[PDB]
């Protein structure tokens, strides 16, 4: 008879809106403007299915067929992508994704996308073990091609939601850095940013990695919006920059509301202590390096004889290199990490660069003096 | 026959019987290339 | 830049040709003449990976950016970026040195009496 | 045609995923395009083709030579979704008319058009009329623009046609089902000769 | 395309029917075109 005029009968009734949708769909499927085509599938599936609703089996088992060898996989693709998240079936999600990824006149472009709509599955059953394996893949390929921005995002959200879940904040972290600076919201829920954007922060304090506070802080996402957990949670990025006990304490109501700052209390205080003896080694030229277990103790906010332990520890885990001369008292770093990522510690680099200019420039004279009778 | 879907397979056959030899060309050549190296 | 001009297929026929002049000289990638590195040659990095076995940009300039070697070495790179900026594609550098064959050494080394970084002769040539 | 040597634009668009040419309109220019560089060369074999794309940033993908062989290898395997910058595409195509192997023939270039075109009106004007200075004469097939509405491609050829090794005319094909492949019947294979 | 295989015929009404056989009758003029590309590889090797 006809394939489409059916379908889109049956589709009609249940969602009015759609009712409009169908009769341009009709008219356009006819006359192949397949490019318009894709269009027409692309406004239905975003939040209408018929997932929660009924007759989607007769349109799409159907629809993913007719546009199986004309109408590009942008069309075939859009109708997976959108159902499963919605669903918990993972019979018809199968079924769908199966026709979806097979090879169309156009081109070949549904793969990335065919694999996302299979994590989001997993997620849903509740399969922590099955998910974290295709989020692995997928996150890899978006890493891989520069400036698909959009999709990189959207793909670090669903990811970032199944991490939550199953408690790993130094896993977190990691996949997190990425969402922060790529960012984008044209599909991605605000709610959802909120919730993962907490937690980012909270695995950032317990930290022993981490020494891209001052990247947190200058990725729009938190500071452009908050919410009252939003609030504290970039102040205690702050604290731990400036690596004060006065202001860090102050904030204190934070350590009981979540278990992981309460827990590791003690990561934190060391944490703090050491990213304010990095930011003194730094600020300070070439000439001095070294720094005093006094002077370290006044600016961790923390008593003399703990500083000596913690610095201790973080020599030990390779953090920091350096001696520590008891006898003098002084620790003097040989070396020091890469510092947090804040506009300051650009110009701070520059003070040595400009000095150091000079410097040659007027011991390069010195040098041409010397016996400049003969350089032959 | 007298039945559309008889209609379809025998268009789809005898164009099956049509790529079958140029498949077949195509191979010929791609043959010849990997040979010559 | 993202205009210009280039035969691919030349590429191709050159490499079975320069083996026979000499056996070291084969397809090694492809050469670019400054002054920057550019978006528009990451376009021609690509395409030249088919055609050479994997190839090398190196960049060889008439004038040197610094002192020594007018040459760079690129490897194109995909990397992780952060500061309100997402993951970019770009080429990063790796270190030069110079090297020749027997045949090379031989003419450079009669026709040389030049002043050079230093001969060494004398203690004032080490200062030069 | 005689001691002409023609350069092929192919374009890539995303208006080329209607079917109203038989597969796809892209695989169907293709099909267009590459009759009509055998029927060019089989007619007069003092003819060379060449291709140059408008997709990616743009260069040379193969030159001109008497071998229809060398083009046709590349124009599959251009991405069907490129970019649809036309002006580009005709500037880089001027630069491998100059370099070829024998140089005594004219400057061509014959242009598909899979779509409406993106860059403005005011630019094509433009370059055309310096263009024709160097005397490479750019020949455009007209089925692309047709879809949504009249086309544009007439004012940019009248500019062109003045000082031309071979004259510059618009060949129309109905933009449905009639196939891309019916240019063939109109002249492009051979122009005008015009001044 | 889905051309060998009866289960979609059965499955698809007469509309994708006639459309689809006509974009199955133009990919042998593509496929003439790939045989042509081959034949000028080699000529290059060959010298």
């Amino acid at each position: 008879m006809k394939d489409v005029p059916a379908f889109l009968q049956q589709s009609q009734s249940s969602g009015p809106g759609q009712a409009a949708v169908w009769h341009r769909l009709e008219e356009l499927y006819t006359k192949k403007l397949w490019h318009q085509l894709t269009l027409q599938v692309l406004d239905f599936v975003q939040d209408p299915c018929f997932a929660q609703g009924d007759g989607l089996i007769k349109l799409y088992e159907n629809f993913i067929s007719e546009f199986e060898h004309r109408v590009n996989p942008l069309s075939l693709v859009e109708i997976i992508l959108h159902v499963v998240r919605q669903m918990t079936d993972p019979n018809v999600a199968l079924t769908f994704l199966e026709k979806t990824r097979e090879k169309v006149k156009s081109s070949d472009e549904a793969v990335i996308l065919c694999k996302t709509a299979i994590g989001a599955l997993k997620l849903n059953i509740g399969d922590l073990q099955a998910t974290k394996e295709t989020i692995e893949d997928v996150e890899e390929m978006l890493n891989n091609l520069p400036g698909v921005t959009s999709v990189h995002s959207r793909f670090y959200d669903l990811s970032s939601k199944y991490y939550q879940t199953i408690g790993n904040h130094a896993s977190y972290y990691k996949d997190a850095l990425r969402f922060l600076g790529c960012v984008d919201i044209k599909d991605l829920p605000v709610s959802e940013q909120q919730e993962r954007a907490f937690t980012l922060g909270l695995a950032g304090l317990l930290g022993e990695g981490v020494f891209n506070f001052g990247e947190l802080l200058m990725h729009p996402v938190l500071e452009s919006l908050r919410n009252t957990d939003r609030q504290w949670l970039i102040d205690t990025l702050y604290a731990f920059n400036s690596g004060d006990v006065d202001r860090f304490q102050t904030l204190k109501s934070a350590w009981g509301q979540q278990p992981d700052l309460a827990a590791n209390e003690a990561q934190l205080l060391r944490k703090i202590q050491l990213l304010c003896l990095m930011e003194m080694t730094f600020t300070r030229p070439a000439n001095h390096r070294q720094l005093t277990f006094e002077e370290i103790a006044k600016s961790a906010k923390i008593t003399v004889n703990k500083v000596e332990l913690l610095v201790m520890k973080a020599l030990s885990v390779g953090l920091v290199r350096g001696s520590i001369d008891e006898v003098d008292k002084r620790v003097h770093m040989t070396w020091v990490q890469p510092r947090v990522l804040d506009l300051q510690q650009i110009k701070g680099m520059k003070d040595r660069l400009e000095l150091w200019c000079t410097d040659v420039k007027s011991m390069e004279l010195l040098v041409e003096h010397q016996a400049q009778d003969i350089l032959t | 026959m007298a039945d559309p879907r008889d209609k379809a397979l025998q268009d789809y056959r005898k164009k099956l019987l049509e790529h079958k030899e140029i498949d077949g060309r195509l191979k010929e050549l791609r043959e010849q290339l990997k040979e010559l190296t | 830049d993202s205009v210009w001009f280039l035969d691919h297929d030349y590429l191709e026929n050159m490499y079975g040709m320069f083996k026979k002049v000499n056996a070291r000289e084969r397809i090694v990638g492809w050469y670019h003449t400054g002054p920057k590195l550019h978006k528009n040659d990451i376009a021609i990095n690509e395409l030249m990976k088919r055609y050479c076995p994997n190839s090398v940009l190196v960049i060889i300039d008439v004038k040197p950016k610094d002192l020594g070697l007018p040459t760079e070495a690129y490897i194109s790179v995909e990397e992780v970026h952060d500061d309100g900026t997402p993951t970019s594609k770009t080429f990063e550098h790796v270190t030069s040195e110079i090297g020749a064959e027997e045949a090379e050494e031989v003419g450079v080394e009669h026709l040389l009496r030049d002043i050079k970084d230093t001969t060494v002769g004398t203690l004032s040539q080490r200062i030069t | 045609m005689v001691l002409e040597s023609t350069m092929v634009c192919v374009d890539n668009s995303e208006y080329m995923r209607n079917g109203d040419f038989l597969p796809t309109r892209l695989q169907a220019q293709q099909d267009a395009v590459n009759i009509v560089c055998h029927s060019k060369t089989r007619s007069n074999p003092e003819n060379n083709v060449g291709l140059i794309t408008l997709a990616n940033d743009c260069e040379v993908l193969t030159t001109l030579t008497p071998d229809t062989g060398r083009i046709l290898s590349k124009l599959h395997t251009v991405q069907p979704k490129g970019k649809i910058t036309f002006c580009t595409g005709i500037r880089v195509a001027h630069l491998a008319l100059k370099h070829r192997q024998g140089k005594n023939h004219k400057m061509r270039i014959i242009a598909f058009v899979g779509s409406p075109v993106e860059d403005n009106e005011k630019d094509l004007v433009k370059l055309a009329k310096r263009l024709k200075k160097e005397k490479v004469n750019v020949d455009i097939i007209n089925f692309g623009e047709e879809e949504v509405n009249t086309e544009k491609l007439t004012a940019f050829v009248n500019t062109l046609n003045g000082k031309d090794g071979t004259g510059s005319h618009l060949v129309t094909v109905p933009p449905g089902p009639s196939l891309a492949d019916a240019l063939i019947s109109s002249p492009i294979l051979a122009g005008e000769g015009g001044a | 395309e889905q051309d060998g295989i009866g289960e979609e015929v059965l499955k698809m009404s007469t509309e994708e029917i006639v459309q689809r056989t006509r974009l199955l009758d133009s990919e042998i003029k593509i496929m003439k075109s790939e045989v042509l590309r081959v034949t000028h590889e080699l000529q290059a090797m060959k010298d």
